[PDB]
């Protein structure tokens, strides 16, 4: 009810009776939702004005924290149901909002929380169904409706609805079913064969029409001959209403047809696949696709069974038999099938064993329809066979590497030209690095030469005019001007249209690019991860949403670009683009002042360019710009030269445009960048002898006092001085600390400032103080030295936490706060116990996370502990005497949790425990937010604030749930010492149960956890990462006793062993336990020996069943494609980030899939540095391989693709070596983990355990450490992973343990 | 050429690219160039290639962290085998054998002397061969 | 000013490592044709293509600047492209069209085309076009 008011008055009215931009934007989410499509339009003008009138507010809503705002969660819903318009006009409108709202980044977008592609199967059996009829009436509705209004239809259409009433009454259960209303309004009144597609059968339906003729004979069933003599009639009425018939038509078919007359229809469907009207002929190969897809939902009806019912499933793999996989793959090159033609051509391959190389040549095409990251390399590097050069430069193609080869497509082209297309890739070849002298030669060649692809060529020189922002330029591109346009010529076209001053002609014409946009939205809808997927032509959209707010301007919210640009993803594939477009803007802009404005632009893109490498294409784009000088400018430019190598050149180039920057004085950016260029001199320094540390500190001193304001040059300082301290002792030891106290005080200054790098930093400055808390009480114990000294040291920490009081945050806190628990377990006391207090303020800060840090600490005895942490809490009672009442609920409640998770097929929490249900009843304890593993991990702050964004900031924000108690009777799991899962009742409604075991050290896996999606958030902040889309799923642990940890389990969630276990049972293979039993093997077992025995059991044991398992995952071929996508992301870098951690071990049984997305999960991986494999069994391997996980994972080719992008990830994650150190030191710090297995020593750590850490940081070296002599690639890390999984020697060592026959 | 040949170079070619993983796929690719599983070759000039590729492939297997000692060597016996007369297939043993003999010695020089006798024919058999690694044989 | 006389002498000299150290001497980075000079001495073809496209986008008014990007094309050495220059350079130099004919014609030489070598032998050369007259004697 509730809409905009011209007058207020009245919208004031409905707001009384329905009853500050946020809010205002939630309403606007709520428009954006239209109950009709006309009404959502006005809705969508109305929203593309409340971005303008968010302005730079609006951005200021976009950006605040790290995490994607939450506001722009409902901004990024509303992008979700924004411009996907049947109207073309209406998705117009909804575009147009978005390019106001600009491209979030993929990995920025947080919304995978929507259920989106995932849903109830649609397929049913049908016919029989009741829906399935209400189906054909809904095919009597619409449509058929339609063809009721004109009278010839209509006459049929009534009889078809005397049909429908014969076979169910119209009057009452199937009625109460039916929807009626209009449809009701009509029940009242229903009270030899080349001539499919080809003469007769013309478009489809006239071909199906003689088809069905043949059909009702086929099928003896008298249902079946009653419906389709009714179903004829009705199909010459609708063509489309006969093809909904023709799916439940054929399915009769298949059920009954002449042996000889099946035959005919088997070879009439080849006949098609071996084939308005071609795109019907098209649609009729997609409606035997439906035929078969009806065929899949006959073999469910098989499934569900277990002589006809098998005679008619012999039947159908008769069909399936006529049918060619291979000629079905033929046909979908023609359909564009793409990932459901992938599908088809996966169970050929799995159907047959094939010779690569012929498996090559279908795969090669494949690869290049699919457009696969891996495309066609992964191909190349999986075919034992030299690919064809020709076929190889098409690779390179497919690689898009770009650099070299560039020149090795046009030395094909040298060899002899036989395309034009070729021509055209060497002409993108031609323009290179965007080279307008190149596109000029390529013009007078294209000129030499007659062909439609030279004018294409021009359209890419009309891309270069624009890159030449030259008038003549735009005058050489109006001859080219009036071509069929591709999206970059449509973009070259508006700027002739710039040079036009069209306005609102050029709009029109802006619409067009609109309307290529929306057959990019009509590529948008699809299954979920599809708009990450569609993210790159999205940013193409985004750029003509930034160009339309230029052409305002030029026609006559602050919009900066470089805002826009950190919210924007950057895509080393589209980020360079994205910087183009950008400039493309400034080439157009002809204000006077722009003359030096438009270089920051292109260094920026330099900045891009360090990250995707192209060192050449970056120096050209110094040439691309140039002029207006920097030396800060110069100086990055010589940065990202020295990165790629000559440090020491750059260094003396860099120590020259110092000198040339000035003869410190800020000069706002140039001084902090003059900081920088000292920063990477000090990087330099630490590289050359002759550059001196202690001149370099001095050299470091400055650049602190060049800028006291800079937190990054503070961080950059404290991260040398730490380098200049690692080795100040020299393994001296002794004294140390008041140094370290500078670094401490500057670490926390820096932190006041806060960086980019300063949460990792401030982590390790945190791992650095607690260090010094534990060395005094070390040093305070021996009596060494002079207590005072230390002592004095103690004060400066005090001054330390001051200093941090000063400037503490609870945002400052952060990891601390989680890390807190060792601090509790500390020796000292005294000004440690103090700085505890500090933590006691940071719970204070949110209650819910002291909690959970609490429960944990009070299931441990603590004796000494559990009295400071009532300390703590009565320090805290003090400061609120609110916070006192809260606790104390608090703790009533985890005790209660407690007693439960002590628990002392459906277990009922009222049933036993009839107190603590009523507890769960009872509001008299005071009302507590639902524990949420998300809520627990700490939010991220913008890199955009510098000041006050962490205070802004929720410590961790997002909305909270409450629990509501769990159901007084509910199941209860079953194992042995099984535990109890009850998921409590949303106050949304949303309930998850969680279970909890004893005698499990949750809290040290909960770490894990936290060593857990942080590196995910890094994978999210990876271009690569996000590209990959490989999400890593968060286990959510609260174990608040020591003994038991309760955790909510994922839906569809299955033990690996058990869903091999179901596959076994679909094999109905059976392996007797007393044959395994049988089987004997020594401790001692020759190796050879084992291994020949195991091979020949696990063969008979074990064919693959993984291609089985991909089918019943997903019944859409598309699923099966997104699934495939979700395999590879299973395990893979995730596995690899273990094997990266080195502890693990996990079982197979550990190992979990996920029903609905399909998920790897690893979950209790109690061994640490693999001292579980250490015990009995050890396996070398990095992850468990099962030949069938392995054979899932090989798809078309068995190494996977995927798994050797898995390794580029891992790659990618040693990028923060420092910060996973910084981890590992916290999973080492922790009292609760023991490095070498409460109230005893209520305030484990192993030297072996620090050797872990140095293997760990070995790993992140990539050497192998075990080898003899011998220095590591990563590449050749990840491959020789590569090796030791595909070894089964390892296997053969392994006892029990994966125990896996495939 | 159906042989890697300069294709083999090529992965020479990546050597100069530097990257060893490269390599290592290069040094699969060869053995399929020759033949599938190609011994080294029948043709002289094409042995020459497939013993150097061999020795490509052991520098390559120094260079890996995952080599065998024992399968180097067994890669070496196999380049003196292919051809006797080579100077350069014992040279690349020879300097395979010195880089086998320091951790042969384990820190002991007594252990230390059969081997070395063995290294030390191959260098003179070598020196008779060729004096193009020879002058670094001599030191 | 010992660099203006210095950036001739090092022509003078032939010698890449003379012209490297003027580089180095220079208090100001060399620029445009200045630039230019810095890359034959550097000796890098990307780089020296990056610079003739920059000197090109300052402005295209010698044929000598496009001979430079020419002799980028040379470095390519790839037959598709060489032909794809001279094409855009026929055009370009309508003053004078040829003049990289003979640049074109050695490339013609690496082409091995009876027929490439009959439009090299089409067209006329007033120069002693280096080893490319030879093989305009190499055409027959
Ligand atoms: N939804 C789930 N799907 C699959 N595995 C789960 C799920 N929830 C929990 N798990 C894990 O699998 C176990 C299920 O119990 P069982 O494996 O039958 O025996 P258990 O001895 O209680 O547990 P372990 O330690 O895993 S053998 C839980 O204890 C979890 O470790």
């Amino acid at each position: 009810f509730l809409p905009d008011h011209p007058e207020l008055k009245k919208i004031k009215a409905v707001l009384q009776e329905y009853r500050d931009l946020q809010t205002t934007l939630q309403l606007s989410m709520k428009a954006i939702q239209h109950e009709n499509v006309d009404v959502r339009i006005h809705a969508l003008t109305s929203l593309k004005e409340t971005l303008y009138k968010n302005q730079e507010k609006l951005i200021k809503y976009a950006t605040d924290s790290e995490t994607v705002e939450p506001i722009i969660s409902q901004l990024v819903t509303v992008l979700l149901k924004g411009c996907q318009d049947a109207n073309s006009q209406a998705r117009l409108l909804c575009g147009e909002c978005l390019g106001e709202l600009g491209a979030i980044d993929p990995g920025r977008l947080d919304f995978s929380t929507t259920e989106t592609q995932g849903k109830d199967f649609t397929f049913v059996t049908g016919v029989e169904d009741s829906s399935f009829a209400y189906g054909l009436l809904m095919e009597l509705t619409r449509a058929y409706l339609a063809y009721a209004d004109n009278s010839r239809a209509q006459d049929s259409a009534a009889y078809a609805i005397q049909e429908l009433l014969s076979i169910y009454d119209c009057r009452h259960q199937l009625w109460r079913r039916f929807p009626e209303h209009v449809r009701e309004i009509l029940e009242p009144h229903l009270n030899k064969k080349p001539i499919y597609l080809s003469k007769l059968g013309s478009n489809f339906a006239e071909w199906s029409a003689s088809w069905a003729g043949y059909l009702i004979t086929k099928v003896r069933h008298d249902l079946a001959s009653k419906i389709f003599t009714c179903c004829s009639i009705m199909m010459k009425h609708d063509f489309k209403v006969t093809i909904y018939l023709l799916p439940h038509i054929l399915v009769y078919v298949l059920l009954g047809c002449n042996q000889e007359d099946q035959q005919e229809v088997y070879a009439e469907i080849m006949a098609v696949l071996k084939h308005i009207a071609s795109d019907l002929c098209q649609l009729s190969t997609q409606t035997v696709f439906s035929m078969l897809d009806h065929l899949t939902q006959w073999a469910r009806h098989k499934f569900q069974a277990l002589t006809v019912d098998y005679e008619d499933y012999q039947s159908v793999t008769r069909f399936l038999d006529l049918i060619p996989q291979d000629t079905l793959a033929v046909a979908s090159f023609r359909s564009k099938a793409y990932t459901r033609a992938v599908m088809h051509f996966e169970s050929f391959i799995t159907e047959k064993k094939q010779n690569i190389q012929e498996h090559l040549g279908f795969l090669q095409k494949l690869y290049a329809a699919m457009h696969e990251p891996d495309g066609v390399a992964g191909v190349s590097a999986i075919r034992k066979a030299e690919p064809s050069l020709k076929e190889q430069i098409l690779e390179h193609e497919s690689l898009g590497l770009l650099r070299d080869a560039t020149a090795c497509y046009d030395r094909a082209i040298q060899l002899e030209p036989d395309q034009i297309i070729h021509y055209h890739g060497v002409v993108k070849s031609m323009l290179g690095l965007g080279q307008l002298s190149t596109v000029i030669t390529q013009v007078n060649g294209v000129h030499a030469n007659r062909s439609e692809w030279t004018d294409e060529l021009n359209t890419y020189r009309v891309e270069a005019a624009w890159k030449l922002s030259q008038w003549d330029l735009v005058e050489n591109y109006l001859a080219a001007d009036g071509k069929s346009t591709t999206w970059s010529v449509r973009l070259g076209q508006l700027l002739l249209s710039a040079k036009k001053r069209d306005i609102t002609a050029f709009y029109d014409s802006l619409k067009l690019v609109r309307a290529e946009q929306i057959v990019p939205l009509s590529a948008a809808s699809f299954e979920r991860g599809s708009y990450q997927r569609g993210y790159e032509y999205i940013v193409r959209l985004h750029m003509l949403c930034e160009l339309e707010h230029s052409i305002k301007p030029l026609f006559q919210d602050s919009l900066n670009w470089v805002a826009r640009l950190e919210m924007t993803q950057n895509s080393y594939r589209a980020k360079e683009p994205i910087l183009a477009l950008r400039r493309a803007l400034l080439s157009l802009n002809k204000r006077p002042d722009y003359n030096e404005m438009v270089g920051e632009c292109w260094l920026q893109s330099a900045r891009v360019a360090r990250k995707a490498g192209h060192h050449q294409t970056a120096y050209n784009a110094l040439l691309n710009a140039g002029e207006s000088r920097l030396a800060e400018l110069y100086v990055e430019r010589a940065k990202w030269l020295w990165s790629k190598g000559d440090v020491h050149q750059a260094l003396i180039v860099l120590q020259k445009g110092v000198e040339l920057c000035f003869p410190t004085p800020p000069e706002g950016k140039n001084m902090l960048i003059h900081g920088r260029a000292m920063l990477l001199v000090g990087r330099f320094m630490e590289e050359t002898a002759n550059f001196e540390s202690n001149a370099i500190m001095k050299k470091y001193k400055d650049v602190t006092a060049c800028l006291p304001e800079w937190e990054d040059g503070h961080f950059y300082l404290a991260k040398y001085y730490d380098k200049l301290m690692p080795m100040v002792t020299d393994n001296k030891m002794e004294k140390q600390g008041d140094l370290i106290r500078y670094i401490v005080l500057h670490f926390g200054r820096s932190l006041q400032y806060g960086n980019q790098f300063i949460y990792q930093s401030m982590p390790r400055m945190l791992t650095l103080w607690l260090d010094y808390g534990t060395k005094a009480y070390e040093w305070e114990k021996a009596g060494r030295s002079d207590r005072v000294q230390m002592r004095n040291d103690l004060g400066k920490i005090n001054k330390v936490i001051t200093e941090h009081t000063n400037y503490l945050a609870p945002y400052q806190f952060l990891t601390a706060f989680s890390q807190l628990i060792s601090r509790i377990c500390h020796s000292h006391d005294e000004v440690f116990v103090v700085l505890m207090e500090i933590i006691a303020k940071v719970f204070l800060a949110y209650p819910q996370q002291a909690m959970w840090m609490m429960t944990a600490v009070s299931k441990s005895s603590y004796p000494m502990r559990v009295n400071r942490c009532k300390e703590i809490l009565n320090k805290a009672i003090h400061m609120k005497k609110s916070l006192e009442k809260f606790v104390g609920d608090a703790t009533r409640l985890t005790d209660k949790l407690l007693e439960l998770c002590n628990k002392p097929s459906t277990l009922s929490m009222s049933t036993h425990f009839k107190m603590l249900k009523k507890l769960v009843e009872e509001a008299t304890f005071s009302e507590i937010l639902i524990p949420l593993q998300s809520v627990m991990i700490p939010t991220l702050p913008s890199i955009l604030g510098t000041h006050a964004n962490h205070a802004s900031h929720e410590p961790f924000p997002g909305h909270w749930a409450y629990i509501a108690g769990f159901d007084d009777m509910v199941e209860i799991l079953a194992s042995l010492q099984k535990p109890k899962k009850i998921s409590l009742k949303g106050s949304d409604g949303k309930f998850y149960i969680m279970m909890c075991k004893p005698k499990d050290d949750l809290r040290k896996d909960c770490r894990l956890m936290e060593f857990n999606s942080l590196i995910n958030k890094c994978l999210r902040k990876d271009a690569e990462s996000r590209r990959r889309e490989l999400h890593i799923r968060t286990y959510a642990v609260i174990p608040l006793n020591d003994e038991c940890g309760i955790i909510e389990w994922v839906n569809n969630t299955a033990g690996l062993r058990p869903i091999l276990t179901k596959l076994y049972k679909e094999k109905g293979v059976y392996m007797t336990g007393k044959e395994l039993r049988q089987c004997m093997l020594p401790k001692s077992a020759a190796l050879s020996e084992k291994l020949k025995v195991f091979r020949e059991f696990l063969l008979p044991r074990h064919p693959p069943i993984f291609h089985e398992w991909f089918l019943r995952t997903f019944p859409d071929p598309t699923s099966w494609y997104s699934s495939r996508s979700a395999y590879c992301r299973s395990t893979a870098v995730m596995s690899m980030v273990g094997y990266i951690l080195g502890l693990g071990d996990r079982h197979g049984e550990n190992i979990l899939f996920d029903s609905l997305t399909g998920e790897c999960v690893h979950v209790d991986f109690n061994c640490l540095f693999n001292k579980g494999e250490t015990f009995e069994v050890p396996e070398i391997v990095p992850f468990r391989l099962t030949h069938n996980m392995v054979n899932g994972m090989g798809p078309m080719g068995t190494e996977g693709l995927f798994r050797r992008a898995c390794e580029v990830t891992m790659r990618l994650m040693r990028d923060q070596r420092e910060p996973l150190m910084s981890v590992l030191k916290t999973f080492l710090h922790d009292p609760l983990v023991e490095w070498s297995k409460h109230s005893k020593a209520p305030l484990v750590v192993n030297e072996k355990a620090k050797t872990h850490v140095l293997d760990i940081e070995q790993r992140l070296q990539g050497v192998i450490k075990t080898r003899n002599r011998v220095p590591l690639s990563i590449e050749g890390h990840v491959h020789y992973l590569i090796q030791e999984a595909t070894d089964e020697n390892l296997l053969c060592q392994m006892y029990l343990g994966w125990t896996p026959y495939m | 050429s159906r042989l890697a040949e300069l294709y083999v170079e090529r992965a020479k070619w990546l050597w100069s690219k530097g990257d060893v993983h490269q390599a290592l796929i290069v040094l699969q690719k060869g053995v399929e160039l020759c033949f599938p599983e190609n011994e080294t070759p029948p043709e002289g000039k094409n042995m020459l290639i497939h013993g150097r590729a061999m020795l490509l492939v052991g520098r390559f297997m120094e260079e890996t962290a995952n080599f065998e000692s024992n399968a180097i060597m067994k890669k070496y016996k196999d380049v003196t085998a292919c051809l006797p007369e080579w100077e350069d297939g014992h040279f690349y043993l020879a300097k395979y054998y010195d880089k086998l003999m320091p951790m042969v010695t384990d820190n002991k020089m007594e252990k230390q002397g059969d081997l070395i006798r063995y290294i030390v024919l191959h260098f003179g058999r070598s020196l008779q061969y060729g004096n193009q690694f020879i002058y670094q044989s001599m030191p």
